[PDB]
């Protein structure tokens, strides 16, 4: 199960 | 802006036995982007049928596919992998040798 | 460490052609178990290994809306990279994640992976210490600073140490019985005369897993690293591997050349020679 990547670069 | 060239490796599954259903793979990786172009070759004609897997890629960044088909090996067809990349003028072609 | 999980992402954006690509694959060691790919017919969640198809619908669902939210945040952080370079809208560029956790033998976390790279170059990674980051030029210092003020390495730290090692141990035990059993390699040497003067010894291991091996060519016990040429090992196609080792050796001294095998799958390295039929 992947983590939520939710700030961008 | 990085480039490397990919690596081919033509093989089969199994041991080939002539007239035995096998799986002819070839093998593609080192490279970088991603942007790839592989066919599966039987006498120079290009074989439809090909699968592969999913792009993913190793510690280095360096990417990876393979490529496959269903065949049955016999002494009198040849079979090759033609791979075209953008660090390549023209298309890599690798021939599959029964002893590699 | 004994077991590990990691996850591959793939951004690769594309003027003209149309809007950025977002590909993630997961591997549990060296098996790869979901894909998603938001270009497929359907953007949504593949399982690649049996043992995950036993998951529910709501497994499924999960993961597809991590990722197409993901495939989004993807596409403004290529915008956002090609500002920091001054680069061209009509270049394509890729933006590859890497992260993962490790098990110990206590079944907790050994270390936690996050790296990223920016057109095949390192970018930023997470440090060891879970806590920290090191940025590799300017621009992905401007990177570590939004991180740092949205604590990302406090989320990852807690993902890493928690929800990675926790549904690790999960898979582990659903597939237990290929992600646990060591695969040993089947053998045997081939002859190839290349010339009336010399031969190629060519010793094999096949269907391995997993793909970590050692193959060493040996004359009268000595070890022939520099004259052994190896193939990288390779996938055979069904979740096992390949991999050669051949030796240039003259005509009637083959019978002084021994093959050593070693994988984790083998009580004690292996020994072989060609057997002339």
């Amino acid at each position: 199960l992947p983590p939520l990547d939710i700030t961008p670069y | 802006m990085i480039q490397r060239t990919p690596k081919i490796q033509v093989y089969s599954r199994h041991p080939a036995e002539n007239g035995k259903s096998n799986f002819l793979n070839c093998y593609v990786s080192g490279f970088h982007p991603s942007d790839i172009e592989v066919d599966l070759l039987k006498n120079g004609e290009r074989i439809e049928k090909v699968e592969h897997s999913d792009l993913s890629f190793s510690k280095d960044w360096s990417f990876y596919l393979l490529y496959y088909t269903e065949f049955t090996p016999t002494e009198k067809d040849e079979y090759a992998c033609r791979v075209n990349h953008v660090t390549l003028s023209q298309p890599k072609i690798v021939k599959w040798d029964r002893d590699m | 460490g004994s077991h590990s999980m990691r996850y591959f992402y793939t951004a690769m954006s594309r003027p003209g052609r149309g809007e950025p690509r977002f590909i993630a694959v997961g591997y549990v060691d060296d098996t790869q178990f979901v894909r998603f790919d938001s270009d497929a017919a359907s953007p949504r969640t593949e399982p690649r290994a049996p043992w995950i198809e036993q998951e529910g619908p709501e497994y499924w669902d999960r993961n597809t809306q991590i990722f197409k939210t993901n495939t989004q945040t993807y596409r403004e952080s290529l915008r956002n990279l090609r500002g920091y370079y001054n680069q061209s809208e009509a270049g394509s560029h890729i933006i590859q994640r890497m992260y993962g956790c490790d098990l110990g033998p206590d079944g907790r976390l050994l270390r936690g992976h996050d790296q990223s790279a920016y057109d095949g170059k390192d970018y930023i990674a997470l440090n060891e210490d879970l806590s920290s980051w090191t940025a590799a030029d300017t621009a992905a210092q401007i990177t570590q600073r939004k991180w740092e003020a949205a604590r990302v390495a406090e989320q990852l730290r807690a993902y890493l140490e928690g929800l990675c090692v926790e549904w690790l141990r999960r898979y582990l035990e659903n597939g237990k019985e290929t992600l646990q059993r060591a695969d040993p390699p089947k053998t045997h040497v081939t002859h190839h005369p290349v010339s009336d003067h010399e031969a190629t010894l060519r010793c094999w291991a096949l269907g391995f897993y997993p793909a970590e091996i050692t193959l060493t060519w040996q004359r009268d016990g000595e070890d022939q690293t520099q004259d052994t040429e190896l193939v990288e090992t390779r996938p055979a196609g069904d979740r096992t591997f390949q991999k050669w080792a051949a030796v240039v050796v003259p005509s009637g001294e083959e019978q002084r050349y021994t093959c050593h095998v070693q994988h984790e799958g083998l009580p004690k390295p292996l020994t072989l020679r060609w057997e002339p039929s």
